[PDB]
């Protein structure tokens, strides 16, 4: 029916994952290795959307994950959740990779082991005969996710050319650069893989995840730990349309046409302001909706870096704004009522925008049926900024002489450096073009 | 009104014919107007009926 | 008893004229014979006689104010037919 | 009445017949030497169908096997299910055999023991007054069961002409040919009498067993030890219309009749799908019939290796799905309710095809009063594609000088090697022509 393939790929690309799997299971009442609970059917009214269909009552699922490292599969299968996951969809015991630290090498290992890669990952395709589609859930930073994530955002692209594409890519960090010195050019190539080899990606910035692991989690020395805990909330916010029972865009293909404007013009936005458990106590006194989409637009809970004084000349074309579990729906038409009067998103004057507001109702589960979410899609053409900001430290590195002698020794004999440097600037100009 | 609760289940029923005439979960339009389109493209026949019985009855 | 006259008069003509498909193949070596096809070309007529028949109450079926059980059945051995 | 006589021929002819016969004791609710149980006529209301009619409620098995290699029948008495064989019907202790490897070997053995192998044989035909058929459950594996089971194709023919002749012959494998070098020869040979001195064959093919043999059953080394249990299951429920009680088509030719379209085209595609023994756990909570046939169309339990890309061209023109046991009917015109609104089959465009569904009780056992079970029994035309196999790599041995002066020194004077040609292009020219 609307059966989705997660590709699970990379060192952060599989944790980011794991914990994704393993919010379903808390919302569906289910646990990893039975079934104890019989609120899994009369309070979740669809589950065999992400989940392969069950043979005993037992939803496996529809993962693969492939990496390099070895490191980030041993920490998985001592977890009492990797019971869930299965031992001959992906790998046996003691599984491999390389070395390994190159965007050459991801690159070249994708046509010797061809055979292979092509042929346990079909077996799940052919399960449903209406396949929704791929998402690549898989990294940017490091040189294992972003070297052969683009092998397979060229091959997939024909032999299953029907097929819906968008991934949930995580940015890297660009704060010093001396652990990781590569991080300009794994990081563009994939880039260029992302909009014209990909249609459509879910940007996730890691200089805004300690603006907001400081903002309100209180840490002191940031760890690792805390990266699953942002990403895997909005993951399944993503799908309460398509997972929970709702009616419009309750399809991955309903919501990302929706929003984009044009090809290579698909950088959603991304906001969620609930993450606080001290706000419960003072939930139970009817906290509404009016006040929950008033913070949205205004720029606290994005996940982009972007410049504060650069929204005056850029227009927001497409806004969705995502609310979950108790809505009390005789207000949320007087939640949109409020939008025009503060014009706090800029329209773009050559075309109509739109404000599109959801609701599905969420698990039978204390902390989700009492307090109110808000998940955002935004779409806004100031994430040039980015683009200009990883432009910027490209073309830098290149008059340093830094990785030209040290990178072009394995499968590298002519400069295709400018060809992701002009490719980059069409997506720059056509931006700001897209606005006459 | 208790004795409809006990056999017959009225205004259950009030309930239950919106999730179909007017639409109320999409999951069972959507995978109904998914396999029912390669049907509707064609224009009907006499042999039109007996297959829609039972794309019903795998949509559901 | 689908129906009173037609049907019953329609299938016992039915079980009649391949009775005499038995009778006519029982034959020593029987398609290669003259009274073979020539005892089997008055009954290539009334097969046709029976499967139009068949056709005529079809037509009784999807017209319908008359039973749902003699409809549910005779379609369900008919898409069984001509699918 | 409707007694079979079974030919248990050949080295893998004589094992997937020896646990064929130590199934039924166990769903017949009686031992091979004794009766223990009362359930074998309160629950079981036909039993003199395939074992002799009783003289002391011993339930002799009408079954004869011969083979060359007296490995295989070593292997039998010391088992306990040998004592219900008996040692005077088809060899006493001691039997042998010849060297022995060659498919001349058994086509020049039939007429020097002609005397006593129409002799022992002949005695069980004339116990029932009404004999059904014969069944040859040979092999073609070899030169064992090949050789000496193309004869008896022959001389049965006019010396029983009113009876039934259709075998569950298995295939051999063509992985390498190493160990086996002479596996397009003999196969050919008895292919030829399969068709125009046989009725109607079950085709089992050897590269599709350890396609199920992983798929589900999870091993590592593939044994002969597995062999034995996708057959024997498939066996005994091609007869559950004709051991247990059943009503239409509960004869062998009552089933057979109702598939073939015409000599020649007779190549059955067999279906089963529930294998795995932890389903049973929830299969408690009525689990219907509804879901069980929308997987027998679908290619997944097939046991026949064919093109994934040549089924749009080819039509089926007869299906059939046994269900067995608990069936639950008022939702078995249900489940046929839903077949022609998909359209898994392809029709044949020039007259009607069938879906023929058919249910019996199953023994008074929890295995099997618990858990359905879906027997498919297809005949579709994309069955030349083995027979393309087959040629493809007959004709090419005969261009690389192999065996051409190792195998016409005994009994073959003449090149008949173009009689099997053009014959197995007769059968592959009429299927594609027989849509028209």
């Amino acid at each position: 029916p609307r059966e989705i393939i997660t590709l699970q790929l990379g060192q952060c690309g599989n944790q980011i994952g794991f914990e994704f799997w393993k919010q379903l299971c808390a919302e569906h009442g289910i646990s990893p290795e039975g079934i104890v609970e019989e609120f899994a059917t009369e309070g979740t009214d669809r589950k065999d959307v992400f989940f392969y269909q069950a043979d005993d009552e037992h939803y496996i699922p529809r993962a693969v994950l492939l990496d390099l490292e070895p490191r980030v599969i041993h920490s998985i299968l001592n977890s009492p959740y990797a019971n869930l996951y299965n031992p001959e969809n992906i790998y046996l015991s003691e599984h491999g990779g390389g070395a390994g630290n190159n965007w050459a090498s991801g690159f070249s290992q994708g046509e010797k082991i061809h055979e292979d890669i092509f042929d346990i990952i079909d077996r799940e395709a052919d399960g449903s005969d209406s396949l929704e589609g791929f998402v690549l859930c898989h990294s940017i930073a490091g040189g294992t996710g972003s070297g052969l994530g683009s092998y397979l955002l060229e091959r997939l692209n024909d032999r299953y050319p029907k097929k819906l594409v968008q991934t949930y890519s995580v940015f890297p960090n660009q704060d010093e650069m001396s652990h990781v010195v590569v991080q300009p050019y794994n990081s563009l190539l994939t880039l260029k893989r992302l909009t014209q080899n990909a249609d459509c990606v879910v940007v996730l910035d890691n200089t805004a995840l300690n603006r907001i692991a400081t903002d309100r989690l209180h840490i002191q020395n940031p760890s690792f730990s805390q990266i699953n805990q942002l990403v895997s909330t909005i993951m399944s916010a993503s799908t309460t349309t398509l997972r929970y029972p709702g009616y419009m865009n309750n399809d991955l293909i309903g919501l990302i046409a929706s929003l984009i404007p044009t090809p290579r013009l698909h950088f959603l936005m991304t906001g969620y302001t609930p993450l606080t458990t001290d706000q419960s106590v003072a939930s139970v006194r009817k906290t509404t909706v009016l006040d929950v989409m008033r913070r949205l637009l205004q720029p606290k809970n994005v996940m982009v870096s972007t410049g504060r004084d650069r929204q005056t000349n850029h227009c927001y074309i497409a806004i969705l704004n995502i609310i979950q579990g108790e809505v009390d729906p005789t207000q949320v038409h007087k939640s949109l009522q409020r939008i025009r009067e503060r014009k706090l998103a800029n329209f773009i004057p050559w075309g109509p925008a739109s404000i599109q507001v959801a609701l599905s109702r969420k698990s039978p589960y204390l902390p989700s049926a009492h307090r109110v979410s808000g998940l955002m899609m935004a779409n806004h053409t100031n994430i040039s900024s980015l683009f200009e900001r990883t432009c910027r430290q490209y073309d830098k590195l290149r008059k340093r002489e830094a990785f030209l002698e040290q990178f072009r020794k394995e499968d590298i004999f002519k400069d295709n450096f400018d060809e992701l440097d002009n490719s980059r600037e069409i997506v720059q100009q056509l931006i700001d073009e897209y606005h006459a | 009104l208790d004795v409809l609760n006990k056999n017959y289940n009225l205004l259950e029923h009030m309930q239950a014919m919106r999730r179909y005439l007017l639409l109320g979960q999409g999951d069972f339009i959507r995978h109904l107007m998914d396999l029912l389109k390669p049907e509707l493209v064609r224009p009907a026949t006499t042999l039109y009926q007996h297959n829609l019985t039972g794309i019903l009855e795998t949509a559901v | 008893f689908i129906l009173l006259k037609p049907v019953f008069h329609c299938l016992n003509e039915i079980l009649e004229l391949c009775h005499s498909f038995c009778s006519l193949v029982s034959q020593n070596l029987g398609p290669l014979d003259e009274r073979g096809a020539g005892q089997l070309d008055i009954l290539v007529k009334g097969f046709s006689c029976q499967s139009s028949l068949l056709f005529r109450i079809l037509s009784s079926v999807r017209n319908h104010q008359i039973n749902p059980d003699l409809a549910q059945l005779l379609l369900r051995l008919d898409y069984n037919k001509y699918y």
